[PDB]
RNA sequence: AGAACCUUACCAAAUCUUGACAUCCUUUGACAACUCUAGAGAUAGAGCCUUCCCCUUCGGGGGACAAAGUGACAGGUGGUGCAUGGUUGUCGUCAGCUCGUGUCGUGAGAUGUUGGGUUAAGUCCCGCAACGAGCGCAACCCUUAAGCUUAGUUGCCAUCAUUAAGUUGGGCACUCUAAGUUGACUGCCGGUGACAAACCGGAGGAAGGUGGGGAUGACGUCAAAUCAUCAUGCCCCUUAUGAUUUGGGCUACACACGUGCUACAAUGGACAAUACAAAGGGCAGCGAAACCGCGAGGUCAAGCAAAUCCCAUAAAGUUGUUCUCAGUUCGGAUUGUAGUCUGCAACUCGACUACAUGAAGCUGGAAUCGCUAGUAAUCGUAGAUCAGCAUGCUACGGUGAAUACGU
């Protein structure tokens, strides 16, 4: 068969993506997806790139994925999958880019400065 | 007084730790890193002149 | 400034749900609320039959104030309409605040025994808007020629 | 808290065995910090220098929860003007 | 308030007067530096040298000191240099090659001017001709613009004061700079003196 | 993984200075030999120093410092005396950090 | 950015006098350690030996020793930050502040820097007896948001074979790692706008109007702070305002305030199972497995100068059971007991575990603080300092929204 394969980056984490046209499965690092997400519900935001592009749908996917926390790798795959859905072919970024899901964001944490501390709370003054 | 503890720090000990670490040219022995063994205020304005390896740029 | 609106959030396939969850998660913690937001939900469809579309749409509409004051300057305080943003912001803001002040023991019965008694036209989120409407729009005498 | 046994100053077991064998004495002169009270330190009267003035205190046999180590405090009136 | 652009400038634009093996054992061979940092003042004091140099190998020394006035540290023939490794070595305990290393433009840099306004004004002289003649000198031998300010009580008077008399540009918020910041000390019978010269002689890079 | 190599590693407080050391390296070993492996990358280490600039009081006004370290990685197989020679012969300039190995 | 001692300046006592210590002369000497005694130590009282080592032709020269004499002296955390250098805060990252040539005005001054438009910005355009320049905002630098080339070990396994395992054969496609560049600069278009500045929209792109953040803080103001980092004028002390040691003390206690931590619980309590980080540190340091112990911890010894091994399970979180509104299996304050580690010694004053008690406290008044999006709220982690001791600091990651109508 024929296998495309883009990577995805959002909030310290990293994606490898590995699609291959199917009746549409995934099984994140050899486990199902809602194995690896807490509760989760809300995998059928995963679905808006298969549901605004290629509607409806779908390809089988594997993929594996480490760092950072659930949430940030969990939207990771999106862009992946955008990419993935250009190399296939140029009809679809029209589609994509009026929605996004292909940008990947460049916003993360900050660092920290003189007023935080263990907890990001900033100081008070000297009343009284 | 500092200019005798120079010699306290210097003189042999009854046991393993009386001893506290300060720098060689400033009195202060607080704030100071083993990694070189320089106070706070020395090693700051060392690092400006250029001297010792490595940076003060920061914004890391 | 703009709102940066949230889109997808089809537990249950709707819109509102997914603005409302955002203010319970209190701490950060948006799977506790979410579990409750659904276990009250099903709570609501399960007594008193019915679909939870209907009972949570016509329950904020009983409970979305229409009009509203904001004070300026002596004290005067003008009666102004309020945008649909923040009239749903503040239907379901008020609504959380006195199923808060309910005081319940359970999860889910607190909120469903809200929204099915707003779906009755009275409770506190009710008389809050009652309080509003009355204090408002009874003295629109003297900003009225104002913005 | 040392599991690893008591820390009797050596210097107080020196003088204290040959003035335990023989008469006691109802005075003593030490520093006593480094050392604690054992069943063989019955009888005596030790001093704790407190800072100012070491003060003997008699050994009785009831301090096994007491001890050597303090028994007349610097603070020593209050330090404050109220009370306990 | 403001800070020193040495300590800006470094690591981008000039690299560090000293450099050895980075070995995490730091104190030996930083206090080793020190030693020799120290030393250096006994020929500045004669020689008014701008700033050494060490590097370090594995086994050797190799030093170079950036002075205007070689004859005075390398001896008529060589009298002088290796009596300095004779007098170094006792204190080192280990073997060097000092090599000294001359300026171009030589009156030109900062400390040397720094250490010369501060030398006449050791000897009661007028604050306002030294440092105007400074300044119109370095102008004549080629730069951009330099700044020199002094502080303490001028003129041997009553409570402290600072003056400034500064031409050309000598851009300091920028970061393509390579300036020559200096300073020096000044005592003759009231409490010290210090100087703060500025210089800027063109934009260039070390690669 | 088991095959005959000289391996080597490198220290310098200068991303320039080291890898253009490592290039002259990789130079004469592939010079004297081949199938020399490249200058790889190493996570260069970084270090950092909190200190407050002030001298009485006042550590609001706190700044930072570091101390990069850049490591550098070279292996080299089917060994000579010439490649020994590649190695502990030339190393200028002399801020970088050579330990030679097998 | 580590007060048992030490640190610590102060207190009590015991002690010292070229002194604890630094240079200099004479005088010598290579330099000492372990024991006996006194002593809380300081110190000594003795054994004993530290023993001309580099250069010697009998001397010597010499790094280094030596005790005494010993005069310069040393020494002072002794005063003055209102004499100071220097250094650091604040106005305040506020957008301003000035100088040269000319002109006007008897002059002080103005003039530019004024006026219109415009900007986060004295940013820019136009006009104007002002014209130029400097410091400053900008950027110049670091980091982060994307791609490409270079290079593949300790990193990775997509094609496979195998394995507890990327552990090894191989692989460098991908990720990752660090060097260099590409990229975002009103850059292009349309409209507005004195055609200009500039504004608005749109495309493109990973990223459109200094992208996000950091470093940087103008002339100067507060006679701001510091003589206790240091240096230093002037003044003061010296058989003591200096010096050594032991113990005490910086930690007291009717209370006031600040800062923060934990609770006053059903988005919760306890138990069980279970997935997801980053950064940093480690040589005589990290302590893997195993065994022991309820436990703090103990034996053990592999690996580890570091993409290798360790710290190090990440935590919150998810699945379950139970608890069912009480001062509650709430809270975990106080006390006693039994133990763990460091240090010689945890008694005034170390930390930790188990058992025993289970306080106030059921969201807080007048008043008040912080915050415009990865922020707050919230959860953990590591480091520094460190014989042992951090609710503090620095740093890192996890999770994570409400609203900003408008001046």
């Amino acid at each position: 068969q024929v296998e495309y394969r883009g990577t995805g980056r959002r909030k310290n984490s990293v994606a490898r993506v590995r699609l291959v046209p199917g009746e549409g499965n995934i099984t994140v690092n050899n486990r199902d997806v809602r194995e690896y997400l807490p509760f989760e519900s809300l995998i059928l935001d995963l679905n808006q790139p298969f549901d605004v592009t290629e509607t409806k749908g779908n390809y089988d996917v594997l993929v594996n994925v480490h760092g950072g926390g659930f949430t940030g790798q969990a939207q990771a795959i999106r862009h992946g999958i955008a990419r993935a859905l250009l190399e296939a072919d140029p009809e679809y970024r029209g589609s994509l880019k009026r929605a996004g899901l292909l940008t990947r964001d460049p916003r993360m944490k900050e660092r920290k400065k003189p007023g935080l501390k263990a907890a990001r709370r900033s100081p008070q003054f000297s009343k009284r | 007084a500092k200019t005798s503890m120079v010699a306290k720090q210097q003189k042999k000990q009854k046991y393993a730790v009386r001893e506290y670490t300060r720098c060689e040219r400033c009195g202060r022995p607080h704030s100071v890193y083993r990694k070189f063994k320089l106070c706070r205020i020395c090693f700051r304005e060392l690092a400006y002149k250029g001297q010792i390896p490595g940076v003060r740029k920061a914004s890391w | 400034v703009p709102k940066r609106d949230v889109l997808p959030d089809p537990i249950h396939n709707s819109k509102l749900v997914t603005k409302l969850i955002n203010k319970i998660m209190l701490d950060g913690k948006r799977g506790t609320a979410q579990r409750i937001l659904y276990s009250a939900f099903d709570l609501v469809e399960q007594r008193s039959g019915r679909d939870a579309l209907e009972v949570f749409e016509e329950a904020i509409n009983n409970i979305m104030p229409v009009l509203e004051v904001k004070a300026r300057r002596s004290n005067y305080q003008v009666p102004v309409e309020v945008r649909p943003e923040r009239r749903t912001t503040l239907g379901l803001r008020w609504l959380v605040n006195y199923a808060r002040l309910r005081g319940e023991k359970t999860m889910e019965d607190r909120l469903a025994n809200e929204i099915l008694d707003a779906a009755n036209n009275t409770g506190g989120a009710v008389k809050k808007r009652e309080d509003t409407h009355k204090m408002a729009e009874a003295n629109k005498a003297f900003a009225h020629y104002r913005w | 808290s040392i599991k690893k046994g008591p820390f009797v100053d050596e210097h107080l077991m020196k003088k204290v065995e040959a003035q335990e064998g023989s008469e006691k004495k109802q005075v003593i002169k030490t520093w006593s910090r480094r050392s604690t009270i054992f069943p063989n330190f019955i009888g005596h009267t030790f001093a704790v220098y407190d800072g100012r003035k070491h003060v003997p205190v008699y050994v009785t046999e009831d301090m096994v929860g007491h001890k050597l180590g303090e028994f007349a405090p610097t603070r020593t009136f209050k330090g404050h003007v109220a009370d306990d | 308030q403001k800070i020193n652009p040495i300590g800006l400038r470094v690591g981008i634009i000039r690299d560090w007067e000293a450099k050895w093996y980075a070995e995490k054992d730091f104190a030996s061979l930083l206090h080793e530096d020190l030693k020799i940092r120290k030393f250096i003042d006994n020929e500045l004091k004669e020689a008014s040298v701008s700033h050494v140099e060490i590097e370090r190998a594995a086994n050797r020394i190799n030093i170079a000191i950036h002075t205007g006035k070689p004859g005075m540290v390398i001896g008529k023939g060589g009298s002088e240099i290796e009596k300095l490794r004779n007098k170094l070595n006792a204190l080192t305990d280990k073997k060097v090659h000092i090599n000294v290393i001359e300026i171009k433009k030589v009156d030109l840099d900062a400390r040397l001017v720094a250490e010369n306004i501060a030398r006449q004004l050791e000897n009661r002289a007028s604050f306002r001709r030294v440092q105007k003649q400074a300044i119109t000198r370095a102008m004549k031998l080629g730069a951009k613009g330099i700044k020199t300010q002094v502080s303490g009580r001028l003129g041997g008077a009553d409570i402290a004061r600072a003056e400034q008399y500064s031409e050309g540009t000598v851009p300091l918020h920028t970061l393509r700079a390579d300036i020559d910041y200096a300073h020096a000390e000044a005592d003759t019978t009231y409490g010290k003196l210090g100087v703060k010269v500025w210089i800027y002689r063109g934009e260039v890079l070390p690669t | 993984m088991a095959k005959q190599k000289i391996r080597i590693r490198l220290k310098a407080y200068d991303h320039r200075v080291i890898d253009q050391s490592a290039e002259k390296i990789v130079e004469t070993a592939k010079r004297s030999g081949a199938d020399v492996s490249g200058p790889i990358p190493l996570p260069t280490e970084k270090s950092v120093y909190t200190i407050i600039r002030a001298v009485h009081m006042y550590k609001d006004s706190r700044e930072q410092f570091e101390q990069r370290t850049h490591k550098r990685l070279i292996d080299i197989v089917n060994p000579t005396p010439k490649t020994v020679d590649a190695l502990m012969g030339l190393n200028l300039p002399s801020g970088v950090d050579i330990e030679i190995k097998l």
